[PDB]
């Protein structure tokens, strides 16, 4: 998916 | 007045500002340094992730965007980004420079450093423009603040799965702007309009610049010098 | 005596690493710079990618490897990529330092600057050793240029379909470093069988940092700092 | 597939 954003949105 | 909830609506959408918005410019010293082709699109690239970022920690701070689904915040953010860099980057601009100072002459980028990011006029007439018509709105910083919550809690936005809940934060959040110019901002009582107006500004600062993004990202050779998050964010992904 | 083609195999493969490789190191002042965690992790993958990209340009001028389907080189530069990068940074490793030395002091990595960019001395040990021992190997030019172009030509890498003609490459390359080093290096008896060790080295340097690499990728925050054509040579793409 | 790998490739 978005990992990155997942990951920044916790 | 202000009721006790939107008071704290307000103190807590400024704090969420203050903490992903660096006066000084520090960090950007660590960016790609500019060149002055496209000698400009790594250190902007950079600019672009670095602000993504940020953007990302005020929503995460304002109020139950905590509390929507992951799909929702990224969609949010997917479509919303780009605007809510282009509204904070109005606090470097200057009216005297033209240009946004983020520090040094090293950070002053005006107008040609910006064409040789990959962005044509097309894209940089109307952001000027907004730029300076948003800056002599000569804004509080509670209504700036404010300005950006809203932008980013649009419903209206592709693919957002439960409208009902964050049009049910944005309307609290355009609740709490209204009544902070009127009992507040000595002079605007023609003021939300002009605020409201440049969310749809944006709307077509957005749609020139992300067709603008096509162009570069459909360049291998250019979208070489782009960041993972940017990629991620301004990608077409569902 | 070398034969005409290996003559103009050898003048050729030197003059690929000439144009691929910049003993200035000028174009250092552009990536992101070094600090001194992960501080040295953005200045490092901006110097693996960079790298990356020299070492593309010289895949294409090696002789019949522009020649090879599309899918066979991406298969080789995706598995031979780091073991020529590796073997390409001794140019500028220094036995005296214990370091590469790529122009003033800010692009001196020592062996602390290295760990701050995600990788542990499992990898660094070995490396460290690598350089040295192929430093003290005091290669004439000629013949650490045709060692990469070996390395690279390898057959028994994952993934490529005509073995019979990459490896038809690869003999006539060791038929030249082999003619090479009895009829012109002076004392090399011993040279090539040392060459081919290096050779086998590699592979279990290249296959610690790979599965260091899986360590820094599977954390979103780490691989957010990489670049896209890193992220795309190491990754596990088919 | 891989985009900048075709690219720079040509
Ligand atoms: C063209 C070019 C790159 C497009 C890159 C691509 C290819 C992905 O489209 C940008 C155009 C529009 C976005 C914001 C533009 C600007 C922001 C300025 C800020 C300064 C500061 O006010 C701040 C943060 C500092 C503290 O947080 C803001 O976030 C951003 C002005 C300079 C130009 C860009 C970067
Ligand atoms: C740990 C760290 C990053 C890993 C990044 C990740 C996460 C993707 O694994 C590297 C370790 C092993 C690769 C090469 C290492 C080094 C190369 C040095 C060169 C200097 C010059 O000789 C030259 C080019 C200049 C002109 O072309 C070479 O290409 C590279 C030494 C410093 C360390 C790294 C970069």
């Amino acid at each position: 998916k978005h990992k990155i954003l997942h990951r920044l949105l916790q | 007045m202000l009721s006790d909830e939107q008071m704290q609506i307000i103190n807590s959408l400024v704090e969420a500002h203050h903490k992903t918005y660096d006066d000084s410019y520090s960090d950007f010293v660590r960016f790609r340094p500019p060149v002055r082709r496209l000698s400009m699109l790594p250190h902007l690239a950079d600019l672009v992730s670095y602000s993504i970022q940020k953007v990302i920690g005020f929503a995460k701070m304002i109020p139950g965007f905590r509390d929507l689904t992951a799909e929702d915040q990224i969609a949010l953010l997917k479509s919303s980004a780009i605007e809510i860099i282009m509204l904070r980057s109005n606090q470097s601009f200057s009216l005297e420079d033209m240009s946004w100072s983020c520090g040094g002459p090293d950070f002053k980028y005006c107008i040609n450093d910006v064409t040789k990011a990959g962005h044509t006029l097309e894209l940089l007439e109307p952001l000027v423009k907004f730029q300076v018509g948003l800056k002599k709105l000569k804004l509080h910083e509670e209504e700036h603040v404010l300005l950006m919550a809203i932008c980013l809690l649009s419903p209206d936005r592709p693919g957002v799965q439960d409208h009902v809940r964050i049009e049910a934060l944005q309307d609290r959040l355009c609740d709490v702007l209204q009544a902070y110019i009127r009992i507040q901002h000595p002079g605007g009582r023609l003021l939300y309009a002009k605020m409201i107006q440049k969310l749809a500004d944006l709307r077509s600062l957005n749609e020139e610049h992300s067709k603008q993004y096509r162009s570069l990202s459909f360049q291998p050779e250019h979208s070489m010098q782009l960041t993972p998050l940017v990629l991620e964010v301004f990608g077409s992904e569902v």
